[PDB]
RNA sequence: GACGGGGAAUCAGGGUUCGAUUCCGGAGAGGGAGCCUGAGAAACGGCUACCACAUCCAAGGAAGGCAGCAGGCGCGCAAAUUACCCACUCCCGACCCGGGGAGGUAGUGACGAAAAAUAACAAUACAGGACUCUUUCGAGGCCCUGUAAUUGGAAUGAGUCCACUUUAAAUCCUUUAACGAGGAUCCAUUGGAGGGCAAGUCUGGUGCCAGCAGCCGCGGUAAUUCCAGCUCCAAUAGCGUAUAUUAAAGUUGCUGCAGUUAAAAAGCUCGUAGUUGGAUCU
């Protein structure tokens, strides 16, 4: 444990990792359309609670 | 209004004037005593000099202990407790350093489990303490 | 005068725009008052005096380089802060304790070297006159362990405000204009103390 | 006690609630289909109906047969007119408040282009705009956000420095021209 | 495609030389004006305005 | 924590706050006092005396007022070049001709405001809708519509720079030679993803510790909130925080609040000011 009050203690002992590849960008013209279109088209209103663009699962 | 009568006006508006002075943040803010008060002065931010680290307890139900710095003003000269913001930061920081200070944003009243702490640290330094953080730039020698 | 030069500081190297060439006259030295000559080109092996705004934090002693580019990223002054990184001679030992001002540099560093071999520690280095900031730096060691808690001034000038507010807190104040009674008196009063 | 100016106003317009389906919704859609760059032109759009439909409110709040109305009246009515965005035949001081933020926006010069034929798409049709290549009788104009006129209507055409309206070749092609000679000799 | 500007046509020479600005004559080279600053000046003019007599000339150099 | 006004922000209506600040007027040049000249001054880039501050000195005596233009110190969270020119606008003089830190020009400048780059165009890596059939898979699919670093082009701009132009002389803008883009590395950040409130029951780590959180509340070895990677949303060359203020506040109610029990009508009565006053005259 070391102590309780020692500053620092999750930020010191997490792990580490890297960056991935550069994205790209359309300025929204088609970076917003492409979830405007994917919630109009693509994903269909379920009567439910929700169904968003995000969810992985 | 309940007083409707075509030639009276100055009791309408000393009764309004009585009202409005029987407030409170009208009363807080028409007075000189609020002013005074102010361990700011009404100012935004001030500067301030390091010379305690203490820790303060949390509120019943949320069990932590917090890092705040003991702070004397500059420009009055009276002592005040200033919490450092993020993570990480209390050993950014020593005992005789200037630091920058400013409030939570509640208008000079304590925010969520810290007690008796009113103001939060921006500037140590003369370097922000978001670079700091995210290692933007590195602390002076 | 169109030119920018960088001198070596506290804090590593600072960037100074050149302000004006003063060169005084020829038959006076420089310890001299207000008397002097506004120079545009100045000859070599020249002793003037050169003026800048954002200093605030020099050591002498240092060799300074004038750079006729654009300065647009700090990436010249790496081998300068090599030479001010190798001897390093008068170790500034940032600890708490009593607080010191000096009219020129080398007051100031003999009044630091008279202090690390009376081991009582130092604790700020500003130079020049004393102000409201020097005198309440001072005053804030009040607090944990009072002793180191006065001010030391050699051949200053003393603002009147700050010795009026200084006996309404109680700090006394070492202000003289030679060193052995200077000395004497810091060690009369830490044997009173 | 300086020959200065100090007039300036701001053109667009921050709405109250920050966070909402619907108004994202037909703001998102009006930015896709009309190709425009981001809400601060939108928001200035309707600014500007808003500046129009307060004046129309004022004017039909004073009486019938004032000189005034009359005057502004005619005069706001020729301006909408000259704009070409209302029809002749409307021509009624009442009927100003009955057009949206797409009326306004079918007199922009980037989507006037597009509907010219002379451009493929309407993000095609800025790139050519903003890249000076169409004049408007005789004055090149680099930017999308035009008010083009109902008597300029019919003027509109390629720059005569443009290589697509004749004129010489551009950067890349003698480029390509100067590696095939260095390729081939 | 089309620059404007502003152009006139004298009679002479000499009315030309007689009202007329001395830059646009200094541009047309046929005037010629002191390669004086205005600070050196102004330096000379406190320092006869420093001394009286006929000296005022001596030490305006 | 008051120079006044013309005004500024917010705004259905009615209002609240600020106005040192370029226009007009008033006051002062450390604070009081007195005065010469002049038409016009209690003048301070005029003088005289006091106190405070303060320069030089052979010590007998001389010389001071940047709340002017630059600049320095103090102070504070807080605010720029010891630059060029009388050419433009005026002012003063014996007056075309001389002077003017009045002013103009340039630099610093993300106070703030306006326009506006970071990409467009095909064949194929493939999912389906549009008009007609095969009960159903399949097909014409030409406008297709959309996404991943296969291919070569239609390109123009920042910057490097010749010139021209502007200008007291340049710089800034515009024009124009020769250069100048394929992951067009010529690389867009700022805050968040439980509710308010747009947006993952993703992965790994410490496990009421570290911390997050304007407010509810998250953290106890299954964290939709902590700490790091992937994806996604918000505004975009802009975004977040703290203070003073405005609308939301019909929570200061004149329009337009309440007084039995939520905060609330004097213990009751008389009575001078102020408030409100019947009908009736062609």
């Amino acid at each position: 444990h070391g102590s309780l009050a020692r500053v620092g203690k999750v930020r010191g002992q997490t792990l580490k990792v890297a960056k991935q590849e550069k994205k790209k960008k359309r300025t929204g013209r088609a970076k917003r359309r492409m979830q405007y279109n994917r919630r109009f088209v693509n994903v269909v209103p379920t009567f439910g609670k929700k169904k968003g663009p995000n969810a992985n699962s | 209004g309940k007083c409707r009568g075509l030639r009276t006006a100055r009791k309408l508006r000393s009764h309004r004037r009585d009202q409005k002075w029987h407030d409170k943040q009208y009363k807080k803010a028409h007075l000189g005593t609020a002013l005074k008060a102010n361990p700011f002065g009404g100012a935004s931010h001030a500067k301030g000099i390091v010379l305690e680290k203490v820790g303060v307890e949390a509120k019943q139900p949320n069990s932590a202990i917090r890092k705040c710095v003991r702070v004397q003003l500059i420009k009055n000269g009276k002592k005040i407790t200033a919490f450092v913001p993020n993570d990480g930061c209390l050993n950014f920081i020593e005992e005789n350093d200037e630091v920058l200070v400013a409030g939570f944003g509640r208008k000079g009243h304590a925010v969520g489990d810290i007690p008796g702490v009113r103001f939060k640290v921006v500037k140590v330094a003369n370097v922000s303490l978001l670079a700091l953080y995210k290692g933007k730039k590195e602390r002076p020698r | 005068e169109g030119d920018t030069i960088i001198v070596p500081g506290v804090e590593g190297p600072i960037v100074t725009q050149i302000r004006g060439l003063l060169l005084p006259p020829p038959m006076k030295e420089l310890r001299v008052k207000n008397q002097y000559e506004k120079h545009k080109e100045v000859e070599a092996a020249q002793g003037v005096k050169i003026l800048g705004k954002d200093l605030e934090k020099t050591l002498a002693g240092l060799p300074l380089l004038v750079a006729y580019k654009e300065d647009e990223i700090p990436v010249l002054k790496d081998e300068l802060i090599h030479e001010l990184k190798q001897t390093l001679n008068a170790i500034k030992l940032e600890e708490k304790g009593v607080y010191v001002q000096a009219s020129t540099l080398g007051s100031l560093e003999a009044l630091l070297e008279f202090l690390k071999t009376s081991e009582v520690p130092y604790a700020g280095i500003n130079i020049g006159p004393v102000h409201k900031k020097d005198v309440m730096k001072a005053s804030v060691m009040l607090e944990h362990d009072p002793q180191y808690a006065v001010i030391l001034a050699f051949d200053v000038r003393i603002e009147r405000d700050a010795q009026e507010m200084a006996d309404s807190l109680g700090v006394r104040i070492f202000s003289a204009e030679i060193i052995y009674h200077l000395f004497d008196a810091f060690t009369k009063y830490r044997q009173d103390y | 006690p300086v020959a200065r100016s100090w007039v300036c106003r701001k053109t667009y317009v921050t709405p109250r609630r920050p966070f909402e389906k619907s108004r994202l919704d037909q703001e998102l859609k009006l930015i896709g289909e009309y190709g425009l760059r981001n809400k601060r032109e939108v928001w200035r759009v309707k600014f500007t109906l808003a500046k129009i439909r307060k004046a129309a409110r004022e004017l039909l709040t004073l009486d019938e047969k004032d000189p005034r109305r009359l005057f502004e009246g005619n005069a706001l009515l020729r301006r909408l007119v000259r704009i070409g965005v209302l029809d002749e035949g409307k021509m009624k001081l009442d009927y100003i408040l009955g057009l949206k933020i797409e009326d306004f926006l079918e007199r922009r010069l980037q989507t006037q282009v597009f509907k010219l034929g002379l451009a493929k798409s309407i993000h095609h049709a800025r790139v050519l705009i903003r890249q000076r290549h169409i004049r408007v009788r005789k004055q090149v104009v680099n930017i999308p956000s035009f008010i083009v006129r109902l008597d300029s209507q019919k003027h509109i055409d390629f720059s005569l420095r443009s290589p697509y309206g004749g004129g010489r070749p551009g950067r890349v092609k003698r480029k390509n021209a100067k590696k095939g000679q260095g390729g081939a000799g | 495609g089309k620059t404007t500007g502003f152009g006139m046509i004298y009679d002479s020479l000499d009315y030309a030389k007689k009202n007329e600005p001395k830059h646009r004559l200094a541009r047309h080279g046929l005037y010629e004006k002191k390669k004086t600053s205005r600070k050196q000046r102004k330096e000379r003019k406190n320092r006869m305005k420093k001394v009286r007599g006929t000296a005022k000339a001596n030490v305006g150099a």
